[PDB]
């Protein structure tokens, strides 16, 4: 019998996690601070990674990964991609995004912005934090200056049709122990039901591409499909037959490369090769795709939750490669394994 | 030539003090009985191994040392071993009944007793000192004599020797070592008396040492001896430039200035490469990258902790071997893209470098081999910090409903203490989070 | 912290601690003559504190024998160790108790306690380093509780920095002789509270149950009793005893295993239960059931605060280690968090007579209360009628006392509840 | 990177390699707390035998 702890009450992937592990008849919940455990299901903020390793005679795993929160906080992000020498100069695939603060990118942000305002193409960008859009510098920075980014605007989006409306699509991605990269090979597109405006230069609803902000501002939730969640095998095949390509060349080499860049480039940093405590953790790469084909990073998001049909497939593989690789129990596989 | 004193309290300070002077004695080709060949001077001559060793006209080499425990069991073997004529009967000091793993016994109960005899003893050996630099002091923190009476002693010694150097060698507790279960309030009260009267402080967590011995040297379950003897050459590798001529931490005030910006960050981490097994009779050779490498990883440091998520003041190598600058250069510049080594903003992100080519000795029949070449890595960086985080937990779960207070109270000692010296840990934590992190 | 001194009180203390005598004597090579005639040296190391040297290479322990009547005492002489005491550590009166707590504490041990003293002291005066007492007594009868108790309080004025350490053997039903032993008992506990540090709560309804269910006696006889209890008497007394790894004395024992004043009364057990080679794991799996507890008390229905190991035998260290923590962090829900690392474990290479290896369980538990309200129950029966009160009455005592020792025991109970609910 | 003081001899030689440039009690006090814990001591155990008296 092995034994877990839940530090985490409003973790929807990890607390199907913890009942999928009480289905095998061989793990057991304990109460949160006892420390005598072989896995810690950990809270998502000041997890204490400096007290785990330590119970003599107990191998101890944690769901997430130290220092990992430089990829998925917003601001660190760009800061990552900027003064890497594995990523910046080299990469594209990336936004270039600026810093902001209540040292700093002032002086920065300034030197593209004139050059776009002389030129044809537009100067729109995005502003948000660790949810305001506007093509001048000043309607931006008043809520800004009381972790805060500006980024660049994808004002060329590909359409869905019928409609011409946008989406960004979220892939799911374990980096287990070993730091073997899984992808999860359905993935989904968080749509947007109602069509995209252009000219209009001050509306935020269709420019939003969530799940759950497209509930409260929009009424038309789609009959095309449910809710707002398009799935890989019909995403696939629209573009076969309106783009004639398939999902995988014109989209999913480009989101596997970036996920590669990604998570090699913070590895000898968080990796727990020869360390004391081992750990695994679930990111959610969004990403949003342009007129070209191009596949874009948006925000690497730390903490997932999944979509409703496939927390019951994605849970168990979370438990067969992630938890019960270090913990034997006495396919198929449903992951794609980039190397690293 | 300027002299330096070394102070066993206690147990682990004892037992390590053997391995140690042990050691020292194999390194300089001191016999067991005292005598040394290659030295001719004979009762004199000041060389820089007098340093650690004064001379009779005999031709007996002794150390400068003072060996203190509350009871005479463990200090016994010292009188019955193989160095009993290193020691003169003065130095070695044996109360009757022992701490019993409480702080406030060994402080203020049973240390009061004897503090006036040890302090008469350490002035004999100070007043013949021609320029005495300061102390090395070796202790548990999990000890009630290593705790309390260390305190103590470190007190009267900024009293008695004001302007002298205070170095600590402390044993941090680990339960695969079989501790007593109240040493997480022994290791707190100590450090909060301590903190002020102390320079520079290695602390030596049981578990890594265990764990080394454990993963390096084969060893089913290490007992005391693995572990000294393991100990002793870290001890022997900082030790070295004060014993041997060179031109790098030469003095004992150089580790304060190299390795302690701030006072009360006096915590450096120790990593020691390479331990290998003497079962291995025939390994091949570890070269200076090797070595210099598996200075960042965690398995070979001397308390476990991520350098990673923290960062350095101060880093600092000591070779012992067949090593040359072009090869430590070269080791530096390819670790340095390799690893993530982040500095502090305000320091200079340098290493100091020593080499001394006397490669490092080992006892004969020993669990550790004999090696061409080795590194001590001496780096004040705030994941230390870790380490105190884990210990001031353990305090606070017991001490919210003040189990075991009363064996503290019963010996005189008050419950505003335990907090006095928890908000000290609390204020060291936070000195450490305003060091160690952007914001 | 060198040298123990022993007492025994009363027909079940003597009886007891004759037996414990019989088995570390045999353990350290010591034959009845008291000549030592031993084959390793793992014997004589720490032989000193229990035995005094007197001259001829002799070993005479460091005990002392009380009763109120001469009877039992006598058959301790003509037994087989009779000949290694000390014959003026024979200290005895012949009114007998009467199985009278009262009797025992005010009017008839009273006499007999300043002569027991004086043994006490001149054994003390020869110490080195005195550690501290340890005392063998049932809490049923007159002499052992009532008189045993009083010389607890007696010791501690005259030497009140030194432990005193006791194997209380508790009444019941089952192996009961009077029906006034939840009085004695009662009583007894009240004084065990404030002036003892250590107390090793010796149940004979459990030491019965094992005799009866398992081993399998139909009938057993106080000897029968006494082999368990002589059995873990050398378990727990074995670090005292022999140079383990582990440094080792009586106020070491108490500031680890104490976490509170009061809670000081340990839940002791055994494997293998004796009257042929046994495993690392299934040692482990024994000591910590219920079924190996000499207190008859589930410690399933309460927590642990503290708990002390003792394997002896030659085996893997790393064998009893994973085995340990397999017990530990796999039924961590009968520990408490609040005290980490509450477990430790010692191996001694030398095992007792004729078994490759044991190992002894030292617990305390919160599960004890159990024990106490079964006695606080026996005596509340009574007590609401005054029931045998006459016996206590007449020598002097008032209904009062009875009341305070009552209030006391339940304060008691309710503090192991506090703390099993934390 | 680049070098700085080397010294050398024949048992060693050392050197500094910078990789980056950059941005109480006395006695009477002790003697007094030493003896608040002793006199604490005497009144736990005056009120002992104070106790064991009764
Ligand atoms: N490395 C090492 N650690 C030791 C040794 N002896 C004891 N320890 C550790 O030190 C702590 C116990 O301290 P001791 O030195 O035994 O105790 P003490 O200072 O003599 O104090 P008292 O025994 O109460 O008088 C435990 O955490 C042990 O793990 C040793 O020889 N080597
Ligand atoms: C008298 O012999 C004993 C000595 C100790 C102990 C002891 O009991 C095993 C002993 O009884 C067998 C001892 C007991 C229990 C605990 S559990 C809280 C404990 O933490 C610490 C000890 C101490 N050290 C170790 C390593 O276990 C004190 C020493
Ligand atoms: N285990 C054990 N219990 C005993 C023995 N003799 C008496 N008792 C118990 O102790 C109680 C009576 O105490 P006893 O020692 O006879 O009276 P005392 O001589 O006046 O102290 C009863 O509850 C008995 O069950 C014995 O040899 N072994
Ligand atoms: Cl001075
Ligand atoms: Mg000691
Ligand atoms: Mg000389
Ligand atoms: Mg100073
Ligand atoms: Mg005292
Ligand atoms: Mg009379
Ligand atoms: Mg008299
Ligand atoms: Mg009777």
């Amino acid at each position: 019998m092995y034994t877990f702890v839940v530090r985490d009450e409003n973790s929807s992937v990890y607390a199907e996690v913890s009942r999928l592990l009480l289905a095998t008849g061989q793990w057991k919940r304990l109460r949160k601070d006892n420390p005598r455990f072989n896995l810690m299901l950990g809270e998502r903020n000041r997890l204490p990674f400096g007290r785990l390793g330590h119970e003599p005679g107990l191998v101890q795993l944690v769901n997430y990964y130290r220092g990992a929160d430089k990829l998925c906080r917003k601001a660190s992000l760009v800061k990552l991609i900027k003064t890497s020498p594995e990523l910046s100069e080299s990469c594209t695939w990336f936004p270039e995004s600026y810093v902001i603060y209540p040292t700093d990118e002032r002086e920065v942000f300034l030197a593209a912005y004139n050059r776009r305002r002389e030129g044809r193409e537009g100067n729109v960008w995005i502003a948000k934090s660790s949810i305001l859009i506007s093509s001048e510098a000043s309607e931006l920075l008043d809520f800004i200056d009381e972790v805060h980014v500006i980024q660049k605007y994808l004002e060329k989006p590909l359409l869905l049709e019928p409609g011409h409306r946008k989406f960004d699509i979220r892939s799911w991605v374990l980096v287990d122990h070993l730091y073997n990269i899984y992808l999860y090979r359905e993935g989904v597109l968080r749509t947007s039901s109602e069509p995209y405006n252009s000219a209009n230069f001050q509306d935020k609803t269709c420019h939003l591409t969530n799940h759950c902000i497209q509930k409260e501002y929009s009424k038309n939730y789609g009959r095309y499909e449910e809710g707002n969640e398009m799935f890989f095998e019909e995403f696939n095949q629209y573009l076969m037959d309106a783009l004639n390509t398939t999902l995988e060349n014109s989209i999913l080499l480009q989101i596997k490369h970036i996920i590669r860049s990604c998570l090699m480039c913070i590895e000898p940093a968080i990796s727990t090769k020869h360390l004391h405590y081992q750990s695994f953790q679930l990111f959610g790469f969004d990403f949003m795709v342009d007129e070209e084909l191009k596949v874009w990073l948006i925000e690497v998001n730390g903490a997932p939750a999944c979509a409703q049909k496939l927390y019951a497939e994605l849970c168990q593989g979370i438990v067969d490669v992630a938890i019960s690789s270090v913990f034997p129990l006495a396919p198929t596989s449903i992951f794609i394994k980039l190397h690293h | 030539m300027r002299e330096c004193i070394s102070i066993h309290v206690g147990q682990a300070g004892v037992q390590i003090g053997n391995a140690c002077w042990e050691l020292y004695c194999l390194e300089h080709g001191i016999q067991p009985d005292g005598q040394m060949p290659s030295d001719k001077t004979i009762g004199g001559g000041d060389d820089s191994f007098n340093t650690f060793f004064s001379e009779t006209g005999a031709g007996k080499h002794v150390p400068r040392a003072v060996f203190v425990d509350l009871e005479p069991t463990v200090i016994d073997e010292v009188r019955t071993g193989t160095y009993r004529q290193l020691f003169h009967p003065e130095q070695l000091i044996t109360g009757k009944e022992d701490a019993a793993n409480n702080y406030a016994r060994g402080h203020y109960t049973i240390g009061k007793e004897i503090i006036d005899l040890v302090l008469d003893r350490i002035r004999k050996l100070a007043d013949q000192c021609t320029g005495l630099q300061g102390f090395l002091v070796f202790h548990s923190f999990g000890g009630g004599t290593g705790s309390g009476f260390t305190s103590l002693l470190m007190e009267r010694l900024s009293v008695d020797y004001g302007k002298k150097s205070k170095l600590e060698f402390s044993i941090y507790p680990a339960p695969q070592v079989s501790t007593a279960v109240v040493e997480p309030y022994n290791s707190i009260l100590t450090t909060h008396t301590t903190l002020e009267h102390s320079d520079c402080a290695f602390m030596v967590d049981n578990e890594a040492i265990y764990d080394i011995c454990r993963r390096n040297l084969d060893i089913e379950r290490p007992t005391y001896t693995n572990l000294n003897r393991l100990i002793s050459q870290i001890v022997s590798s900082i030790t070295a430039s004060l014993r041997f001529d060179g031109a790098l931490n030469v003095d004992l005030t150089e580790f304060q200035t190299n390795l302690v910006p701030y006072p009360r960050i006096h915590f450096p981490l120790a990593t020691y490469a390479p331990v290998i097994s003497a079962e291995k009779a025939y390994h091949e050779q570890l070269s200076v990258a090797e070595i210099t490498n598996a200075c960042f990883e965690p398995a070979n440091q001397m308390v476990k902790c991520d350098p990673r998520h923290g960062k350095y003041m101060a880093c600092c190598l000591l070779y012992r071997g067949d090593v040359v600058p072009k090869d430590v250069n070269a080791a530096i510049a390819t670790i340095k893209t390799k690893r993530s080594i982040q500095f502090v903003d305000w320091c200079p992100t340098g290493f100091k470098v020593g080499i001394n080519y006397q490669p490092p000795t080992v006892v004969p029949g020993g669990d550790l081999a004999k090696v061409q070449r080795a590194v001590c890595m001496l780096s004040n960086t705030t994941a230390i910090a870790e380490a105190w985080a884990r210990l001031d937990h353990k305090f606070d779960l017991m001490y919210a409903k003040r189990a075991f207070v009363h064996w503290y109270v019963g010996e005189g000692m008050e419950e505003g203490e335990f907090s006095e010296a928890r908000e000290d840990m609390a204020a060291l934590e936070k000195d450490y989070e305003e060091v160690g992190v952007d914001s | 912290m060198r040298e123990i001194v022993h007492i025994q009180a009363g027909q079940c203390g003597n009886q007891i601690g004759a037996k414990f005598w019989e088995v570390i004597s045999d353990e350290h090579g010591i034959d009845p003559t008291g000549s030592y005639h031993g084959d390793s040296d793992l014997q004589l190391e720490r032989i000193n504190v229990y035995y005094n040297e007197a001259t001829g290479n002799k070993y005479v322990p460091r005990a002392i024998l009380v009763d109120l009547e001469p009877g039992t005492m006598d058959s301790v002489r003509s037994g087989p160790f009779g000949q290694i005491f000390r014959p003026d550590n024979f200290v005895f009166g012949q009114s007998g108790a009467g199985n009278n707590w009262a009797k025992g504490h005010y009017t008839e041990g009273a006499e007999l306690v300043d002569s027991v003293l004086d043994v006490v002291r001149k054994e003390s005066e020869s110490c080195d380093c005195l550690q501290g007492f340890q005392l063998t007594h049932s809490l049923g009868g007159g002499t052992g509780s009532g008189m045993g108790t009083l010389l607890i309080s007696k010791i501690r004025e005259e030497y009140p920095d030194r432990i005193m350490n006791t194997f209380s053997v508790m009444p019941s039903p089952k192996v009961s002789d009077t029906v006034v032993e939840p009085y004695n008992a009662t009583l007894s506990v009240h004084q065990l509270v404030e002036n003892t540090d250590e107390t090793y709560c010796i149940d004979n309804e459990a030491l019965y149950d094992i005799c009866f269910r398992t081993l399998k006696l139909t009938t057993p006889t106080y000897g029968d009793l006494n082999h368990l209890v002589s059995a873990t008497m050398s378990g727990v007394t074995t670090c005292l005893r022999f140079p383990g790894q582990l440094n080792a004395d009586l106020r070491k024992l108490a500031v680890n295993m104490v976490p509170f004043p009061r809670l000081h009364f340990f839940m002791p057990g055994f494997a293998p239960l004796t009257s042929r080679a046994l495993t690392v794991p299934e040692l482990t799996q024994q000591m910590f059931d219920s079924k190996n507890m000499m207190a008859a008390c589930d410690p399933r229905h309460g927590r642990y605060l503290t708990v002390a190991a003792i394997f002896r035998g030659r085996m893997s260290m790393k064998e009893v280690d994973e085995q340990m923590l397999n017990v530990q962090n796999k039924n961590s829900s009968y520990f408490v968090e609040w005290i980490p690392n509450n477990v430790k474990t010692a191996v001694c290479d030398i095992p007792p007579r004729g078994l490759k290896m044991s190992a002894t369980f030292i617990g305390n538990s919160t599960a004890i209360q159990e024990l106490f309200k079964r006695i606080s129950e026996q005596f509340t029966a009574m007590f609401r009628r005054k029931a045998f009160l006459h016996w206590y009455t007449g020598e002097g005592m008032d209904e009062m006392e009875f009341t305070e020792a009552e209030s006391n025991m339940n304060d008691l109970v309710s503090e192991y509840q506090q703390y099993q609910d934390a | 990177m680049e070098v700085i003081e080397l010294n050398k001899c024949t048992s060693g030689q050392s050197f500094e390699v910078i990789l980056k440039p950059p941005s109480d009690p006395s006695l009477e006090e002790i003697q007094k707390k030493l003896e608040a814990a002793e006199e604490r001591r005497k009144y736990q155990e005056a009120e002992l035998l104070k106790h064991l008296a009764e």
